[PDB]
Formats: C-alpha cells, sequence, structure tokens
C-alpha cells in the first residue's frame, strides 16, 4: 500500500482502571488513509502503547475504503449540507484555484481523497469523530451527474460564466431520452441557511472571515 | 462608376463571414479569469438544441468585425494667433470639452502654444485626452510598449496574432496609423508563415482577407483553405477577388467562360495568381483524394 498515506486525527491518552497497576494506560488514536485519487478510510485503533495504536488503526482503515465521487477530480459534485449527531457539517462545490477553505481536519482529509477546491463549515460540536464520521457519509452519498442524467432521463447541461451561454453537455442518458421537460417552479420551496444567504443580501461578515492564508 | 465594394457592404460582409466560419468551441474558448461555480441545468432534446441556437446566436455577435477605415488625415488647423501673449507662457495649454453628451470626434479640444497661437489638438493629442477624461476600460493613457517591433515579434513567435489584434482594438483607434500599422504587420506575418487557422472563427479573420484582397496576394489563403477541405470557402474568396477587381484579367477570364464553384479557382491560377502553380496542384490533390475516397 505504497500509494497510501496515513494522517492523524486526534490522539487521547487516558488511564483507566484495572487490578494490574490500579489504574491502567490507553491510547485511543484515530487515523485516516487515503491514496489522493478517490479511494479513503478512518479507523479507531487503541492499545496501551501510542505505537500499538498507530499500528492497529492503520491497518484496520485500510478495510474501510470508501470511494468518494470528484467532479473532473478536483471537487465535489454539488452542495452537501448534513448534520452527524450535534456536528454540523456545511460543503460548497468551488471552481478551480479556489483551494481548500476548510476545518483543518478536512483539510487533511480532502488531501487524502483528492479534492483540491471546496469550502466547508462546521458548527455544533467539534468532535473529531463525528466530523469524520460524518464527513464521509456525505462524501460517499453524494451524486454524480451521469447519477442524475439516468434517474431524470434528461440532459445534464452546464454553464459556465467564462464560457459565455455555450452549453456543456457533461452528462447523457445511458438509456432513452425523455421528452417531457422537467417542471420549472415559478418560486422554489428549497429551505435556505441563514448564514449562506446573509452574505448576499449585503450583511457585513466578521473580521474573521476570507484572511489570506497559506497556500493549502 | 460602379462604387468599389465597402468592407460593410451587406455582399462582402457575407463572403467575409463565411470564410471566416464558426467554432463554438474556439468562439467560447474558458477565458482565464477569477472563477465563479458552474450552474446546471436539465434539458431536454429540444431544449438543448434552442440553448445551442442561443449560443450561436451570441457567436454571431461576438465575431462582429471590427471597422476597416483609411488612415486619418493630419489635423493642421489655427484657430488664431494672438501674438501679444508670445513669451508670456512656457509651457503649452491643452483645453478639452469635457460635456458629456457630445461624441468624441465631435468634441473642441484646443491648443494654446507658447508662441499665442490657438490651434485645434492633433490626432494623438486628442485620443490621450479623451482617455484621460473618458477613460474606457481596456485602453491606457499612454501608447503601450508591447506594440514594438521586438515585442510584436515575441507575441508572434508564441502564436497570439489575434491577441496582437485585440490588444490593438482596444488602444488605437481604427483610423489611425499606429492601428493601421499593427494591423498590417500581423497580417503579412500570417501570410509568411501560413498561420491562416488562428484567426479563423474570429471577429479579425475578415480584415485579414479584406487585406489580402485588396494587397493582391489571396494565394496563401486559397492554398491553406484547399487544403483543409474548405473549397467553398476557397470559391467565396475569388469571387471576392473578382468583385473588388473587376477589370482585373481574372474577372473578364470568369464571365467569358461563364465558370463557378471549382472552376473559378483553376481560372484565378491561370490569370492572376501569383503562384498559380501551387494552387493547381493543391486544387488537384483534393479532387484526387475527394474522387479517389469517394
Amino acid at each position: 500500500y505504497e500509494d497510501f498515506d496515513t494522517r492523524i486525527l486526534e490522539v487521547r491518552n487516558v488511564f483507566n482502571m484495572t487490578a494490574k497497576e490500579g489504574r491502567k494506560k490507553s491510547v485511543r488514536v484515530l487515523v485516516a488513509v487515503g491514496n489522493g485519487n478517490g479511494a479513503a478510510g478512518f479507523a479507531i485503533g487503541k492499545a496501551a502503547d501510542r505505537g500499538d495504536a498507530f499500528r492497529k488503526a492503520k491497518n484496520r482503515a485500510i478495510h474501510y475504503l470508501h470511494y468518494i465521487e470528484r467532479y473532473e477530480g478536483h471537487t465535489i459534485f454539488h452542495d452537501i449540507s448534513l448534520r452527524f449527531k450535534r456536528t454540523q457539517i456545511r460543503m460548497k462545490k468551488q471552481p478551480r484555484g479556489y483551494g481548500l477553505r476548510c476545518h483543518r481536519a478536512i483539510i487533511t482529509i480532502c488531501r487524502l481523497i483528492g479534492i483540491k477546491d471546496m469550502y466547508a463549515r462546521v458548527t455544533g460540536s467539534m468532535n473529531m469523530l463525528n466530523l469524520t464520521r460524518g464527513l464521509f457519509h456525505g462524501l460517499a452519498r453524494q451524486e454524480t451527474h451521469q447519477h442524475l442524467a439516468d434517474k431524470k432521463g434528461l440532459h445534464v447541461v452546464e454553464f459556465r460564466e467564462e464560457c459565455g451561454p455555450l452549453p456543456i453537455v457533461v452528462a447523457s442518458p445511458h438509456g432513452a431520452l425523455s421528452k417531457e421537460p422537467e417542471p420549472e417552479p415559478e418560486v422554489p420551496d428549497t429551505k435556505l441557511d441563514w448564514q449562506d444567504v446573509k452574505a448576499m443580501q449585503g450583511l457585513k461578515r466578521s473580521v474573521w472571515f476570507n484572511l489570506k492564508r497559506p497556500a493549502t | 462608376e460602379v462604387k468599389k465594394p465597402a468592407f460593410m457592404d451587406e455582399e462582402v460582409q457575407r463572403i467575409l463571414t463565411k470564410i471566416t466560419g464558426l467554432d463554438l468551441q474556439k468562439t467560447f474558448r474558458p477565458a482565464i479569469q477569477p472563477l465563479k461555480p458552474p450552474t446546471y441545468k436539465l434539458m431536454t432534446q429540444a431544449q438543448l438544441e434552442e440553448a445551442t441556437r442561443l449560443a450561436v446566436e451570441a457567436a454571431k455577435v461576438r465575431l462582429k468585425m471590427p471597422p476597416v477605415l483609411e488612415e486619418r488625415k493630419p489635423i493642421n488647423d489655427v484657430l488664431a494667433e494672438d501674438k501679444i501673449l508670445e513669451g508670456t507662457e512656457t509651457n503649452k495649454y491643452v483645453f478639452t470639452d469635457i460635456s458629456y453628451n457630445i461624441p468624441h470626434r465631435e468634441r473642441f479640444i484646443v491648443v494654446r502654444e507658447p508662441s499665442g497661437t490657438l490651434r485645434k489638438a492633433s490626432w494623438e493629442e486628442r485620443d490621450r485626452v479623451i482617455q484621460i477624461y473618458f477613460p474606457k476600460e481596456g485602453r491606457r493613457v499612454l501608447p503601450p510598449v508591447i506594440f514594438k517591433d521586438e515585442n510584436l515579434k515575441t507575441m508572434y513567435s508564441q502564436d497570439r496574432h489575434a491577441d496582437v489584434l485585440n490588444l490593438c482594438v482596444a488602444q488605437f483607434e481604427p483610423d489611425s496609423a499606429e492601428y493601421i500599422k499593427v494591423h498590417h504587420q500581423t497580417y503579412e506575418d500570417i501570410d509568411r508563415h501560413g498561420k491562416y487557422e488562428l484567426l479563423r472563427s474570429t471577429r479579425h479573420f475578415g480584415g485579414m482577407a479584406w487585406y489580402f484582397v485588396n494587397k493582391k496576394k489571396i494565394d496563401g489563403l486559397l492554398i491553406d483553405q484547399i487544403q483543409r477541405d474548405l473549397v467553398d470557402d476557397a470559391t467565396s474568396l475569388v469571387q471576392l477577388y473578382h468583385m473588388l477587381h473587376p477589370d482585373g484579367q481574372s474577372a473578364q477570364e470568369a464571365k467569358e467562360q461563364a465558370a463557378e464553384g471549382v472552376d473559378l479557382i483553376k481560372v484565378f491560377a491561370k490569370t492572376e495568381a501569383q503562384r498559380g502553380a501551387y494552387i493547381e496542384l493543391a486544387l488537384q490533390t483534393y479532387q484526387e483524394i475527394v474522387t479517389s475516397h469517394s
């Protein structure tokens, strides 16, 4: 597995009660693994020695490899919002060159997955396990453009502002192309996040927002 | 007298548009600029074809050719000669009327010289001050340095002719000598190196063919159009050459033989082609390939 890299995410050194020494020692280590090409996984390893916990977590994670779909190899296929227990994650698909503007743990995992450009915000509890589980839960349940074309039978067309009105066909239905236009409501019933909308409403952001940071 | 065809003549614009061509991928090639996340729409085959039609409508407006004009004539008019003010000033005054609703070519920009002469501002002085008070995005007050022959040659080595011309349209006026100089230098470089494909599906192809027709050097463009299987374009180019040069030996020969289609190109080769021998060879080879394969 020379093509895979391992990264640590949390290391807890806790003392437990057992008759050997009265209070025994234990190290719980959460790690992540990935080849930077879509395959990644995480595991928890426990031992009395930190070295043993590293080995147990590292080899367990290679058995739980998710495959994450990347749009054009650099970003997620669509915005993703989810709550795993009390940890809320809100990811956004971004254009090339945007970089990884995310929680430091999400940057670590995204490099292992191979995502190069994305935005994410984490709210609620910052529990590392819930953030890792919640991240993989959302990234592994995302809908590729080809899947959407097959489900609805219609063409999936892309419109970039740097390409003008040129329609770009990114996915065509595998079977029979439909002829019923997808219903276009006059006013959508989408549930909007105040945090996303607040910006476009002209409300001042925090002094901490969009600061100059090193390349991620 | 039969009017000499113009660049904007509806007949000339038709022929120049056809030979130029269209390519939605080249016309709408991605710009290297600040980016935004793409949008996505689910569309049927009818909706997609409608969207492609709008893209072709926009590509037409994008390919609108820039004006081809003759070189402006120097402005040398003296409004007054007040000699009482001789020696009372060391520097020229330049006065610009900045009333908003006046066309820039109808504004009064005068110069009071140290000698006392009140004269109209020259063309170079007019363009500089109009940029200072009515600044145009893309244009700079002082002429950029990229237009120097050494710098332009660098852009040609990188095959950036469409850029040299897009910059020449942002900076200089169509009737200025600098505008004509750069265009005629770019068009001449394309000819020598046979780089006609660089300006296809661009707004600059028409002016290039126009320049070659007027200068009686369409040989290279015909040889290249034939080798690319664009023989309908080559025929249209020979029609435009027989339209701007009606009394030419080639135009009179085509009337005598009522030549059409591929015949027109053969007539040009024998009569007025600078390199007729090659036009026939390429034309013959095209016919052989078309006939042999199909």
